[PDB]
């Protein structure tokens, strides 16, 4: 799975991180 | 309909100016002279 | 079990650097701001999940 | 029972270091999302019935009174982009949760 | 007038419950203005147009090509002369812009 | 170039941040378009040099508060942003926010979130209390 955008951003479209981490989420698994 | 405030601004112009006196307009009447805000309420009248 | 969080500002979209649109985008209230709590709730849910 | 599990989990490999497809499931989610994204920035170049879709056109062309009447037809058709994006979000976020 | 008064402001709400508020989002502003136009030296033969002596039958109505010019719309805006100066998808105050 | 200026090329009156463009313009092409068919690039009338604009920085601004009950003190997020672009916010050049208590720095930390300002960064690790992504939290403690 792999996850323009600068050209979103450009017109105040922006994405947020999640809260946990990859990392994290492979701790908890 | 009441009115809070009312005025009467007076004047003399030339028929070809009047239609400067409507809001949001350009020329030297509009420009240096009288301007109406682009938001006007009110009442324009004029008469020969 | 999610979904990409997204935020939108609802000037920079609608007014691209404009102060009349700003000017009249005001006419229409609350829905930049209704637009904004909902993609919150969104993207609050993303992490609860 | 522990050399068929060895096996099983070595197949689980195979599997996943093999075909391009088995997280089909995932990658729409990212598909849908980016998707919804592209849409509403293909949004922006629409007239909506203005004279231009560009809002730097209509301020250094029409005067504030002229420019108004096309302002607000873009204000109306990107409102409606923004809310169609929003509603599309909430109810795809329910599918989610 | 701080962070905290403008989530009090967003919140609509003097009192904050504890927590994360997301407000206004921050923005750098021009620093200056810049304006870029090609260096004409010479000026639009609007009087060969306006001040011919010889205007064209509608029925094969002329078209005079104005090219490589600079054109001050503000002096053909100023002068009184025309019963007629409507601008359809441009404003005339606006041209020299 | 690089700065946030209001450019104006051939009547276009445009804010953004111009830079020279590396993308191979051909000599026909005069202005440059981004996917979201905006224009990411543009020909200098007089002087041949294609440049690149750029929207000037930006970011969502968040708040972290151990509520009004507990303190008025507060913490600031700039998301997506990193430390170096807080210095770059400046009065000089007036933002949005009129605001600026926090380029006073020496606790600007930096968060995969983007940049926070007004929390002081440990190594402890804790429960989350207010969560500000990408793996960190913030809460108000001795
Ligand atoms: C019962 O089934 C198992 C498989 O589940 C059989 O075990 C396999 O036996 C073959 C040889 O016949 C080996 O090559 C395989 O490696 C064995 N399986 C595994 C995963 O190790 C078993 O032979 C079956 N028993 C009967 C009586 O049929
Ligand atoms: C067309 O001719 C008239 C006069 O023949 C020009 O009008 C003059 O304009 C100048 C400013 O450029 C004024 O100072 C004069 O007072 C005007 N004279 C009169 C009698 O009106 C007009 O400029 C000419 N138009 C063009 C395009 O050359
Ligand atoms: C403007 O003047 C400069 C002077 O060096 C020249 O190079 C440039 O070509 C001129 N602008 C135009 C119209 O190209
Ligand atoms: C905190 O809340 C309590 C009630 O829960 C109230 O009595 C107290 O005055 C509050 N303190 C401050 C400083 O807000
Ligand atoms: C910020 O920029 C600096 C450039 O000096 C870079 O080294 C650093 O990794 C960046 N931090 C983040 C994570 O944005
Ligand atoms: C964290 O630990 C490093 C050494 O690993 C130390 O240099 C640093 O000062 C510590 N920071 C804090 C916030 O205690």
């Amino acid at each position: 799975v792999t996850l323009l955008i600068c050209a979103q951003k450009f017109n105040g479209l922006t994405v947020l991180p999640p809260l946990l981490t990859d990392e994290m989420i492979a701790q908890y698994t | 309909l009441c009115f809070t405030n009312v005025y009467a601004d007076s004047f003399v112009i030339r028929g070809d100016e009047v239609r400067q006196i409507a809001p949001g307009q350009t020329g030297k009447i509009a420009d240096y002279n009288y301007k109406l805000p682009d938001d006007f309420t009110g009442c324009v009248i004029a008469w020969n | 079990v999610s979904m990409t969080k997204t935020s939108v500002d609802c000037t920079m979209y609608i007014c691209g650097d404009s102060t009349e649109c700003s000017n009249l985008l005001l006419q229409y209230g609350s829905f930049c701001t209704q637009l904004n709590r909902a993609l919150t709730g969104i993207a609050v849910e993303q992490d609860k999940n | 029972i522990a050399n068929q599990f060895n096996s099983a989990i070595g197949k689980i490999q195979d599997s996943l270091s093999s075909t391009a497809s088995a997280l089909g499931k995932l990658q729409d989610v990212v598909n849908q999302n980016a998707q919804a994204l592209n849409t509403l920035v293909k949004q922006l170049s629409s007239n909506f019935g203005a004279i231009s879709s560009v809002l730097n056109d209509i301020l250094s062309r029409l005067d504030k009174v002229e420019a108004e009447v096309q302002i607000d037809r873009l204000i109306t058709g990107r409102l409606q982009s923004l809310q169609t994006y929003v509603t599309q979000q909430l109810i795809r976020a329910a599918e989610i949760r | 007038l701080d962070p905290l008064s403008e989530t009090k402001c967003t919140l609509k709400s003097f009192t904050v419950e504890k927590g994360i508020y997301q407000t206004s989002n921050f923005r750098v502003q021009p620093t200056e203005s810049i304006v870029r136009f090609p260096n004409i030296t010479n000026l639009c033969p609007f009087g060969e147009v306006f001040n011919a002596t010889r205007f064209a039958s509608v029925y094969a109505w002329n078209r005079k090509r104005i090219s490589n010019c600079v054109a001050d719309y503000s002096v053909l805006y100023n002068s009184a002369s025309f019963s007629t100066f409507k601008c359809y998808g441009v404003s005339p105050t606006k041209l020299n812009d | 170039k690089n700065k946030c200026v209001n450019f104006n090329f051939n009547g276009l009156t445009g804010t953004g941040v111009l830079t020279e463009s590396n993308k191979k313009f051909l000599p026909f092409q005069q202005f440059g378009r981004d996917i979201a068919d905006t224009t990411d690039a543009v020909r200098d009338p007089q002087t041949l040099e294609i440049l690149d604009i750029t929207p000037c920085s930006f970011g969502g601004v968040s708040v972290i508060t151990p509520g009004t009950n507990t303190s008025n003190q507060v913490a600031v997020l700039y998301q997506g942003v990193n430390c170096t672009e807080v210095p770059v916010a400046i009065h000089a050049d007036q933002l949005t926010p009129t605001w600026r208590v926090y380029s006073t720095g020496s606790n600007v930390f930096q968060t995969r979130a983007g940049c926070l300002i007004g929390a002081e960064h440990v190594n402890n690790s804790y429960e989350c209390d207010i969560p500000i992504g990408a793996g960190i939290c913030a809460s108000y403690q001795t």
